[PDB]
């Protein structure tokens, strides 16, 4: 029944604390760990005292981020055996984060997973979240993710990748990591949630009214959005109720598992109606991937409601849009929108500029004008291993030059992939 | 993949599982490695209300396999005289030869599925269709010392 | 990646490194007996970086420099067995730094450096500062360089390498002794600082109209380039945090590593700033060459990577558009084949006397017009083979001064070829 999250690099983690402060008052659970009221314990295990544990670990090749865990709101909240911390860091390099310090905190890392797996009796799978263009996100995830494949095979494996947006970026070599990362992690992935920083920095100027947004608003707009996706899992719904269901209903070729999210509505804290929030999904500006799904051709849909929804007026929201707009799909799909409702209404933080909705939804739609975005980083790509330009970083920590080029055909076979379903 | 949940669902009976695999958009006409669609593995296990549902939600009726069996082949094979009247009711193809040259009539003949071979003959079984020996269900019948069948296959 | 090992070799090293350590003191609110009578966390936030008490390992061959060292203002807190001193001084002759009188110290410096590091929770790398035409900061930093490298080679090396120019000191065995060391520099640090004091005796001669320059009115430019440079080191911030990171991001072939730095205002020794200066302002001392502290064009070549570092309370959102639009407006200065390569970071804490100030570390192609400079001076003085008798002396051999003339022309060749590179 039980689902494990895994954090790497900051990304990973601050996005993470973001997460379980939000699930915490999604469940009513108490930064000590108590509660004062099953479904939700899918992602919490329980002490003998009453105390709810989080089903996660945090990991960073370095110990600033996590030592904030471990002296914040919530350092009651994890048992510090979760939180793994090393000395150095990646410092921008898939290889250092692969290769060269990955490898001396791997076997750890992976010993303190089977510490939560070996308390859970059916595990699903394991919540992966982590950034792109980071050397440890890139690089360890990867690697980690390979070595679930071989001491968890048969299970399942779901990624949440920070896309690199040159608004927040701390690095040239982001493109670099990303693709090298997404080469590896490929074929060790069943699904993942990719999220456009510039996407989230856009909402975040246009609909939370914020000149230069912080990474804290950033995240707690995304952890909105995530729990949007993860609600089904923590609190028994209809639709999408365990993994596997992720990839039967969202992914129908193994290679192309990228998803665009949609979440509407993002309401400033200084109410709207079915219909109005579920076009709200088929608008550009609140995506979680900048692209254009005109386009593209749909392979799958889900609309994932939550709070005051009347199931009769999602049915007219989806035949006004199914009428009133030319949602291309493929000839090989169901042309039928999944759906499914979750009553209890969407939880912001207090003190969040987020404002509290009476109703929300979050639409995944495995679109491929998603390629577009790949499209953008492999072009930074190329023109920097145009010159070989950073890659002796890479080269010198461990790492074969042909990986670059071997990454780069499995990016740009993929985009080809893309290309001949939407047809 | 639903096409091989589907295909093992028709075969091992499991009529709600079938309709759940549907309700998922699950391949009505996916093959296995051999070519057999879910059709093709209700007629021969003899699963009547998983044919009809296949047929109902546009299964291919005269859908061969990789050595030219229809389901009329197999559910005549078997003797599943169910199968038989409702797969010709939806159109299958009485006098389809497979990769042996066997039609429907030769293998309900062999097997001695003598009421079979009554409704295919009345559906307009050709007697005089012939084997890769060159042997006709007539000629099966009276090499084979078959008499009840040899009167069946002249009324 | 927390602790940086400081060391300071020769008489400018000791130098600009003790106007170094006045400067980033006082910055985190360190007094010169060693206590701390600031007033902010984000002070003592990454303090741990450069203190313990400094980080800071003194060296020279000139035994003399101890003294002006402890008899200046912040001369107290250096820790005394860090003071590492030779008998005679090298003269001038990069020879006795690198392979005689230098050499038969170093082992002593090493220790001290190994006593220091021993006691660092995580090492990044090290920091040395020294004068590129001397015998001592040239011959024998270069020579604790590689010794370091080959014993950290885990960590960083990031030196602070001052250029020698005719217009302060008349010595002409100096082109020697900057070809020889930049040979070394290019093979064994990560990233160098290049400041050239034909830049700063043209910025406090003509800039800041001072008809005759000191050392130390050269050094006030320099000591606050270094702290300009090392902001992101020293205080909290997301982008260019630790010397690795800045490394990756600013250094994109190995052998091109040599930093072109420059900040704004330029100010002069204790002089009344009134009027502080907005942000479009600041930002157009980026292409301003009065403002580089390396006497190179940045119009003459083109940047392959640069790091902008604010410093004050000022609008993020204006400078992020400022610098954007300085960018774009601009393009054909920028690399096209390397996409964002230009990274801007904002420090709330400004520097001392500014209500306002901005560095600018950039890897342009232009700083090529340097390494020709020293080149055909060195080649001037090589072809009538003045003074050889003084290194070859020392057991250096003829053969060197080649390689290294050859190795630095690569150097400026292999700048040319990207300056002229095409993304297509
Ligand atoms: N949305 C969001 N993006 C983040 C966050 N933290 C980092 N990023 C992005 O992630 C990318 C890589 O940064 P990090 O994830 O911190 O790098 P890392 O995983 O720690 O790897 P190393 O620091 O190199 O060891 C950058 O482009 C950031 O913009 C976050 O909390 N939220
Ligand atoms: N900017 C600056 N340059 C100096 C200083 N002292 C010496 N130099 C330069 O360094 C070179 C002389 O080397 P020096 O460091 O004095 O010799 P060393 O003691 O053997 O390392 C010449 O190019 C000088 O112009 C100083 O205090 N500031
Ligand atoms: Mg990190
Ligand atoms: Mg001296």
């Amino acid at each position: 029944r039980e689902c494990i999250s895994i954090h790497v690099g900051q990304a990973g983690v601050q996005i993470g604390n973001a997460c379980w402060e939000l699930y915490c008052l999604e469940h009513g659970i108490q930064p000590d760990g108590q509660m004062p009221s099953d479904s939700f314990n899918t992602f919490f295990s329980e002490t003998g005292a009453g105390k709810h544990v989080p089903r996660a670990v945090f990991v960073d090749l370095e110990p600033t981020v996590i030592d904030e865990v471990r002296t914040g709101t919530y350092r009651q909240l994890f048992h510090p055996e979760q939180l793994i911390t090393g000395k150095e860091d990646a410092a921008n390099n898939y290889a250092r984060g692969h290769y060269t310090i990955g490898k001396e905190i791997i076997d750890l890392v992976l010993d303190r997973i089977r510490k939560l797996a070996d308390q859970c009796t059916g595990l699903q799978g394991f919540s992966v979240f982590h950034s792109f263009g980071g050397g440890t996100g890139s690089g360890f995830t990867s690697l980690l993710m390979e070595r679930l494949s071989v001491d968890y095979g048969k299970k399942s494996k779901l990624e949440f990748s920070i896309y690199p947006a040159p608004q927040v970026s701390t690095a040239v070599v982001e493109p670099y990591n990303s693709i090298l990362t997404t080469h590896t992690t490929l074929e060790h992935s069943d699904c993942a949630f990719m999220v456009d920083n510039e996407a989230i920095y856009d909402i975040c100027r246009r609909n939370l009214d914020i000149e230069r947004p912080t990474y804290t608003n950033l995240n707690r707009l995304i952890g909105q959005i995530v729990s949007s996706i993860t609600a089904s899992l923590r609190f028994d719904g209809a639709l999408n109720v365990d993994l596997t269901e992720f990839q039967t209903n969202l992914v129908p070729y193994p290679r192309a598992h990228f998803p665009l999210a949609t979440y509407a509505p993002v309401i400033s804290a200084e109410q709207l109606s079915v219909a109005e929030i579920t076009n709200a999904c088929f608008e550009p500006a609140n995506q979680m991937v900048k692209c254009d799904p005109r386009h593209g051709k749909y392979m799958a849909c889900c609309l994932l409601y939550r709070g005051d929804v009347v199931p009769k007026d999602v049915n007219a929201a989806i035949a006004t849009i199914k009428t009133k707009r030319t949602i291309q799909f493929v000839d090989w799909c169901p042309t039928g929108f999944k759906v499914g409702i979750n009553y209890e209404p969407p939880t912001v933080v207090p003190g969040g500029d987020l404002a509290k909705v009476q109703r929300a939804v979050c639409m995944l739609s495995n679109t491929t004008a998603i390629a577009e975005a790949w499209a953008r980083l492999d072009h930074k790509f190329d023109l920097m291993y145009a010159k070989r330009a950073f890659v002796h970083w890479y080269v010198g920590e461990g790492m074969e030059e042909g990986e670059f080029s071997e990454a780069r055909e499995d990016m740009a076979a993929l985009e080809k992939d893309y290309e001949e379903v939407g047809v | 993949d639903l096409g091989k949940k589907l295909l093992e669902a028709a075969r091992a009976g499991q009529d709600d599982e079938v309709r759940i695999l549907m309700a998922n958009g699950a391949d009505v006409n996916a093959t296995d490695a051999s070519g057999l669609t879910p059709l093709h593995l209700a007629a021969t296990y003899g699963h009547l209300e998983i044919v009809e549902v296949l047929l109902k939600h546009g299964a291919d009726v005269n859908a061969i396999d990789i050595m030219g069996s229809t389901p009329l082949h197999l559910a005549a094979l078997i003797g599943h005289l169910e199968i038989v009247e409702v797969l010709l009711k939806h159109g299958a193809d009485v006098n389809a030869v497979d990769t042996w040259g066997d039609t429907p009539l030769h293998l309900a003949a062999i097997m001695g599925h003598l009421e079979i071979v009554e409704v295919l003959l009345k559906h307009g079984a050709d007697v005089n269709a012939q084997d890769k020996f060159g042997k006709t269900a007539f000629d099966i019948s009276i090499d084979n010392g078959n008499e009840d069948l040899a009167e069946i296959l002249q009324k | 990646m927390r602790e940086i090992v400081h060391i300071q070799a020769g008489q400018c090293g000791n130098q600009i490194g003790a106007k170094f350590w006045e400067v980033i003191s006082d910055e985190h609110g360190i007094d010169p007996t060693g206590s701390y009578h600031g007033d902010s966390d984000l002070q003592l936030e990454r303090i741990n970086v450069y203190y313990n008490v400094p980080r800071a390992i003194l060296v020279d061959l000139e035994p003399g420099t101890m003294d002006s060292v402890r008899s200046g203002p912040f001369g107290q807190i250096f820790r005394p067995d860090n003071f590492v001193f030779g008998q005679s001084g090298a003269g001038n002759n990069w020879a006795k730094g690198h392979y005689t009188e230098g050499a038969e110290l170093v082992d002593s410096v090493l220790d001290v450096v190994r006593k220091e590091s021993e006691s660092c929770d995580c090492l990044q790398g090290f920091q040395l500062t020294h004068s590129l035409g001397g015998g001592t900061g040239s011959g024998m930093g270069t020579l604790l360089i590689s010794k370091i490298r080959e014993e950290y080679p885990d960590r960083i090396m990031n030196t602070f390498s001052v250029v020698p120019s005719p217009k302060v000191s008349d010595t002409v065995v100096e082109p020697y002794n900057a070809t020889l060391s930049v040979h070394q520099l290019v093979e064994n640090t990560d990233e160098t600082y290049c400041i050239d004091n034909e830049a700063l005796y043209d910025i406090c001669f003509r800039t800041l109209k001072l008809t005759t320059p000191t050392y130390g009115d050269l050094n006030h430019l320099v000591s606050a380039t270094m702290s300009g440079v090392t902001t992101c080191l020293r205080f909290p911030g997301q982008l260019n945090a630790d010397l690795r990171k800045l490394a990756v991001n600013m250094v994109p072939f190995p052998r091109l590593h040599f930093f072109m730095p420059g900040f704004a205002p330029l100010t002069s020794r204790g002089s009344q700033q009134y009027r502080a200066l907005t942000v479009p302002e600041l930002t157009q001392q980026m292409f301003d060459a009065k403002n580089m502290m390396a006497a190179c064009d940045p119009r003459h070549g083109r940047y392959l990577t640069v790091a902008a570092v604010f410093r004050g309370r000022m609008s993020m959102k204006e400078v992020d558009e400022q610098m954007l639009n300085v960018q774009n407006k601009n393009s054909s200065y920028f690399v096209e084949w390397i996409p964002n390569n230009v990274k801007t970071a904002v420090c709330d804490i400004p520097p001392r006397g500014l209500k306002m100030s901005a560095t600018f570390i950039g890897n342009s192609t232009a700083i090529q017009e340097l390494f020709k400079r020293i080149s055909e001076q060195f080649t001037a003085m090589f072809r009538r083979k003045a003074f050889l008798h003084w290194y070859t002396g020392e057991g250096m051999d003829e053969m060197e001064f080649t390689e290294a003339e050859s190795n630095m022309n690569d150097l400026v060749s292999e700048y040319q070829q990207y300056q002229d590179a095409t993304a297509d």
